[PDB]
C-alpha cells in the first residue's frame, strides 16, 4: 500500500473579471486517491465553480467562469487522499478588472473557430495571442488541458516564433482525427502578468468525401545507364499521384533541376558530356511526402589486369590455370596468352574463355611454359596479367634409342652403343639392355643390363662364337620407353 | 508534416488583370528562417493551390505561356493575374525528414472603370490648413526595379486630376497643399510600367480624410451648466436640463461624458434611471456628445441636491447647471 504523491500540482493564476481560470491537480497513489478542492479549508461549494475529472482517474480541474473579484480572490488547496494518508497543496488565485489590465497582458487577437473535418485527415485549431513578455499558448478540451506533453503522438502543439511586435501564433495540430477529438476546444495564453481564455471553439469529425489524396509513387523510375566518355545520355523519371508531385533531379546534395522551375511528374535529366561515374538522385515530392530514386552511371575503361593466373592442374600435356578476375565489375571473358619459357616470339592467344579457370592442352611433355591472362569487357580489352611460369609433366620415352650398334671385343665381351631417343619426354635416368641367344624368347626372359643416363657400355660373360641379339630401351622417372629393333653380334 | 492550416488572418484581395505577388506566410510569419538560410539548407518550396469551388488541391505548371505564373524565392508572382486565379493557396518547406506548411486565400476582384470595387482602401487624416501632407501610392515595392520608371495617372473618386487648387501629382506622391474639407473622398492611383514589351498597371486607392488642428485641440467644452437658465419649477419636477459637451478633434481621443447627480448616479435608489446619449460629428471631424436622463418616478427632494456635468476626453473638465 502507499499513500497519496502529486504528479500534477496547480500554479499561482492571475485572470481577467468575466473570464476563465482552471487550475490543474493529479495524484497517484495505491489505493488511487481522492482529490477534494477546498477554499480557506472549506471544501468549494459554488455556483461558478466547477469540477472535472480526468478520465484515467489520476486527478480534477477546478474551473471558474466567469470570474467574479474580490468574490474567488483566495488561496485554494488541492487536497489528496487515501487510507494511508493526506497531502494537500496551496494556489492562489488574483482576479484584476479590465481597468487594472497592465499593458502586455495576453489578448486573444484570434481565437480557435468551429472546423469541421474528416476522420483521419488533420484537424488544426488556431490561436493568435499577444504581450509582453511573449506569451506561452496552451490548450484545453472539453474543460481538461490538451496533454500534447509527448510530442510524439496523434495531437502535436505547434507555436510560432517571437518576431518582436507581433502575435504568437499557437496551432492545435490533430492528425489522424476520430470521433473522440470532437469537442469543445478553448485556447489559452499565458504570462507572467496572466492568464486569458479564448472563446471556446467545436470541432466535428464528418465522413470522408470518396475523393481520395493518393501518396507519391514512381510511374517510370530512373534506370541505370553505362556509356563512353562524352558521352551523352537522357535518363526519364515520372511520379504520379494526387495530387500530382514535383520532380526535381539531384547530384546527391546539389540541385540539378533550378527550384523555381520545377516539372510536374515527368524530368527528364540529359547528360552532356559524361565523364565521372555517379549515382543521380531523382526526388519527387507532393504534399503526401517525399520519395526518392537512383539511376546508376558509370563509364567502365579497359579492364584491369586479372590476378596473376594460377597453375592448379598439370599433365604432361596439360595445364590449368585459375585466376581471380582482378576486376570490380563484370568480365565478359578472358584472353589465355601462352607460349614456351625460352621463346622469344609473341604470347600465342587462346581467345572467347568465358570462366575463371581453363586447361591449356596440345602441349609437350616435359616443357617450360609462360602464361598470362587478359581480361575483356564490352568496353575492350584490358591489359594482361603479371606471367606463370611451369613446366608440363613427364612421360616414358615415345621412340627407342637410335643407331643402336654392338660389336665384339673379344670371345666373351661385345661393346654396345647408341645415341639418345628422339623423344625423351622427360630426363633419361638410364638404359637397359637387353641381349640374348635366343630372340624368340619374351624380352623380359632376356639377359639384362641396366645402365644410368650414358651412350656406350661393355657386356662380358657371353659365350663364344654365338648370335646375340640385343635390344636397347631408355627410362625416365616414369617408365620404360619402347625398344630398339633387333641387332646382331657374333662372338 | 507540420500544418499551420488556413491562415485567414492576412485575407487577400488583388484586382483583376494586374501583376500580383504573393509572399509565403510560413517563411516569415510562422518559422524563422529567410528563404536564403532555409534553401541553403537543403529545404525545397513547393506550392499547392485549391481552386474555391473545388475540391482537389493541383500544383501549378510554370512553364506554361509567357510565364503568366512564375515562381522567385518565396514569392510567387502573377503577371498579370486572372479571375479564376481565386482559390486556397498551400505552401510547404519539406527535408525528407521535415514538412512544415500552412494555406491562405487569395481572392481575385473586379475593378468597375470609375474604381468602385469590393476592396478595402486604407484612410489617411490630414491635418487642416498643417501646410503639405502628402499621399504616397501604396504597395508599389518590388514590382519593377530602378531599371525602369513608372507613369502615374492620379484620381479623385472617378475623375482625373489634372489641374486643383491645391492638389499636385508627383508621380508616385500626390501633394496636398493647404488641405481643405472640400477636398474629401477616395483617391486613386493608376502606376503604369512597361516588363518585357508588354505594359502592366497597378490600381489602388486610399480614402482621405480632414480632421482637426492639435492646435486648435483643447479639453471639452460644457455650457448646459452656463447658469444663464437655472430651472427652478414647481415639483412637477418634469424638468431635466441637457449637458452639451462638444470636442476638438485629437487623434487618440477618449470621449466620455457622465452626469453626477449626487456623486452616485450608479441608479439611485429613490428614482428609477436609465442613462441616455448622443454623438455628432462635424465637418473637419469634432465631436458633440450630449447626455439627458430619464426617470420613472418623482421625489420632491432631489431639487436641493445640485447636478453636476463632467466629461473626460484625454483632458479633465466638469461644470454644474446651478
Ligand atoms: C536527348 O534529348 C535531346 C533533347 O533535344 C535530344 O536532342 C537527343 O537526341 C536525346 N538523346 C538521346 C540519346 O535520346
Ligand atoms: C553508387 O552508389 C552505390 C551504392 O548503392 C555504390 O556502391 C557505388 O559505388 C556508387 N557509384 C558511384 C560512381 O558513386
Ligand atoms: C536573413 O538575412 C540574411 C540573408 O539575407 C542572413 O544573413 C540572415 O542570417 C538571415 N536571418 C536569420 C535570422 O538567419
Ligand atoms: C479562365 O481560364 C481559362 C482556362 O482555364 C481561360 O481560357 C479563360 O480565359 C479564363 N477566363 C477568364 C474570364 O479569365
Ligand atoms: C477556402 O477554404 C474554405 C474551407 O476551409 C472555404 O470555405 C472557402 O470558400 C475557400 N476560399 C477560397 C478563396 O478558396
Ligand atoms: C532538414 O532540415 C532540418 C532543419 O534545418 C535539419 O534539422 C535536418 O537535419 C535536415 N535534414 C536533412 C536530411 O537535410
Ligand atoms: C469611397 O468613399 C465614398 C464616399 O465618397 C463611399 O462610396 C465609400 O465609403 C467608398 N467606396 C468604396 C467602394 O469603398
Amino acid at each position: 500500500e502507499t499513500p497519496p504523491r502529486f504528479t500534477r500540482t496547480p500554479v499561482d493564476q492571475t485572470g481577467v473579471s468575466g473570464g476563465v481560470a482552471s487550475f490543474i491537480c493529479q495524484a497517484t497513489g495505491d489505493p488511487r486517491p481522492k482529490i477534494v478542492w477546498n477554499k480557506k479549508g472549506k471544501k468549494v461549494s459554488n455556483q461558478r465553480f466547477e469540477v472535472i475529472e480526468f478520465d484515467d482517474g489520476s486527478g480534477s480541474v477546478l474551473r471558474i467562469q466567469p470570474l467574479r473579484t474580490p468574490r474567488d480572490e483566495a488561496i485554494y488547496e488541492c487536497v489528496a487522499s487515501n487510507n494511508v494518508g493526506e497531502i494537500s497543496v496551496s494556489t492562489r488565485l488574483t482576479v484584476l478588472r479590465e481597468d487594472q489590465i497592465p499593458r502586455g497582458f495576453p489578448t486573444i487577437d484570434m481565437g480557435p473557430q468551429l472546423k469541421v473535418v474528416e476522420r483521419t485527415r488533420t484537424a488544426t485549431m488556431l490561436c493568435a495571442a499577444s504581450g509582453n513578455p511573449d506569451p506561452e499558448i496552451t490548450w484545453f478540451k472539453d474543460f481538461l488541458p490538451v496533454d500534447t506533453s509527448n510530442n510524439n503522438g496523434r495531437i502535436k502543439q505547434l507555436r510560432s516564433e517571437s518576431i518582436g511586435g507581433t502575435p504568437i501564433r499557437g496551432a492545435l495540430q490533430i492528425e489522424q482525427s476520430e470521433e473522440s477529438d470532437q469537442g469543445k476546444y478553448e485556447c489559452v495564453a499565458t504570462n507572467s502578468a496572466g492568464t486569458r481564455y479564448s472563446a471556446p471553439a467545436n470541432l466535428y469529425v464528418r465522413e470522408l468525401r470518396e475523393v481520395r489524396r493518393v501518396p507519391p509513387r514512381f510511374s517510370i523510375p530512373p534506370t541505370n545507364h553505362e556509356i563512353m566518355p562524352g558521352g551523352s545520355v537522357n535518363i526519364t523519371c515520372v511520379a504520379v499521384g494526387s495530387p500530382m508531385p514535383y520532380v526535381k533531379w539531384m547530384l546527391g546534395a546539389e540541385d540539378l533541376t533550378p527550384e523555381d522551375d520545377m516539372p510536374i511528374g515527368r524530368n527528364v535529366l540529359e547528360l552532356n558530356d559524361v565523364r565521372q561515374s555517379a549515382n543521380y538522385t531523382c526526388v519527387a515530392m507532393s504534399t503526401l511526402g517525399v520519395i526518392e530514386a537512383i539511376a546508376q552511371i558509370t563509364v567502365k575503361a579497359l579492364p584491369k589486369p586479372p590476378g596473376t593466373p594460377v597453375v592448379t592442374e598439370s599433365t604432361a600435356t596439360s595445364i590449368t590455370l585459375t585466376w581471380d578476375s582482378g576486376n570490380p565489375e563484370p568480365v565478359s571473358y578472358y584472353i589465355i596468352q601462352h607460349k614456351p619459357k625460352n621463346s622469344e616470339e609473341p604470347y600465342k592467344e587462346i581467345d572467347g574463355i568465358a570462366t575463371t579457370r581453363y586447361s591449356v592442352a596440345g602441349l609437350s611433355p616435359y616443357s617450360d611454359y609462360e602464361f598470362r591472362v587478359v581480361a575483356v569487357n564490352n568496353i575492350g580489352r584490358g591489359p594482361a596479367s603479371e606471367p606463370v611460369l611451369t613446366q608440363t609433366s613427364e612421360q616414358a620415352p615415345s621412340s627407342a634409342p637410335r643407331d643402336v650398334q654392338a660389336r665384339m671385343l673379344s670371345s666373351t665381351t661385345i661393346l654396345v652403343q647408341w645415341k639418345e631417343p628422339e623423344e625423351p619426354n622427360g630426363q633419361i635416368q638410364g638404359y637397359r639392355v637387353y641381349y640374348t641367344m635366343d630372340p624368340t624368347q619374351h624380352v623380359n626372359n632376356w639377359m639384362k643390363h641396366n645402365v644410368a643416363d650414358s651412350q656406350i657400355t661393355t657386356i662380358g660373360n657371353l659365350v663364344p662364337q654365338k648370335t646375340y641379339s640385343v635390344k636397347v630401351l631408355a627410362f625416365t622417372s616414369i617408365g620404360d620407353g619402347p625398344l630398339s629393333s633387333d641387332i646382331q653380334v657374333i662372338t | 508534416c507540420d500544418d499551420w492550416g488556413l491562415d485567414t488572418m492576412r485575407q487577400i484581395q488583388v484586382f483583376e488583370d494586374e501583376p500580383a505577388r504573393i509572399k509565403c506566410p510560413l517563411f516569415e510569419h510562422f518559422l524563422k528562417y529567410n528563404y536564403s538560410t532555409a534553401h541553403s539548407s537543403g529545404l525545397t518550396l513547393i506550392w499547392y493551390w485549391t481552386r474555391q469551388d473545388r475540391d482537389l488541391e493541383e500544383p501549378i505548371n510554370f512553364r506554361l505561356p509567357e510565364n503568366r505564373i512564375s515562381k522567385e524565392k518565396d514569392v510567387l508572382w502573377f503577371r498579370p493575374t486572372l479571375l479564376n486565379d481565386t482559390g486556397n493557396y498551400t505552401c510547404m518547406l519539406r527535408n525528407t525528414t521535415y514538412c512544415s506548411k500552412v494555406a491562405f486565400p487569395l481572392e481575385v476582384v473586379q475593378k468597375d472603370s470609375c474604381f468602385n470595387s469590393a476592396m478595402r482602401f486604407p484612410v489617411h487624416k490630414m491635418y487642416i490648413e498643417h501646410g503639405i501632407h502628402k499621399i504616397t501610392c501604396p504597395n508599389v515595392d518590388g514590382y519593377f526595379p530602378s531599371s525602369v520608371k513608372p507613369s502615374v495617372t492620379w484620381y479623385k473618386g472617378c475623375t482625373e486630376i489634372v489641374d486643383f487648387h491645391n492638389v499636385l501629382p508627383e508621380g508616385m506622391n500626390l501633394s496636398f497643399f493647404i488641405p481643405l474639407v472640400s477636398n474629401n473622398g477616395n483617391y486613386t492611383c493608376v502606376v503604369t510600367y512597361p516588363e518585357n514589351g508588354r505594359l502592366f498597371h497597378l490600381t489602388r486607392t486610399v480614402t482621405v480624410k480632414v480632421v482637426g488642428s492639435p492646435k486648435d485641440a483643447l479639453p471639452p467644452q460644457i455650457y448646459s451648466p452656463n447658469d444663464r437658465v437655472v430651472y427652478e419649477k414647481e415639483p412637477g419636477e418634469e424638468l431635466v436640463i441637457p449637458c452639451k459637451v462638444y470636442f476638438s478633434f485629437i487623434m487618440d481621443s477618449h470621449n466620455e461624458v457622465w452626469w453626477t447627480i449626487d456623486g452616485k448616479k450608479p441608479d439611485d435608489v429613490t428614482v428609477d434611471i436609465t442613462i441616455n446619449e448622443s454623438v455628432s460629428y462635424s465637418s473637419t471631424e469634432d465631436e458633440t456628445r450630449t447626455q439627458i436622463l430619464s426617470i420613472k418616478k418623482v421625489t420632491p427632494e432631489d431639487l436641493r441636491r445640485n447636478y453636476v456635468c463632467h466629461a473626460r476626453n484625454t483632458k479633465g473638465e466638469a461644470e454644474q447647471a446651478a
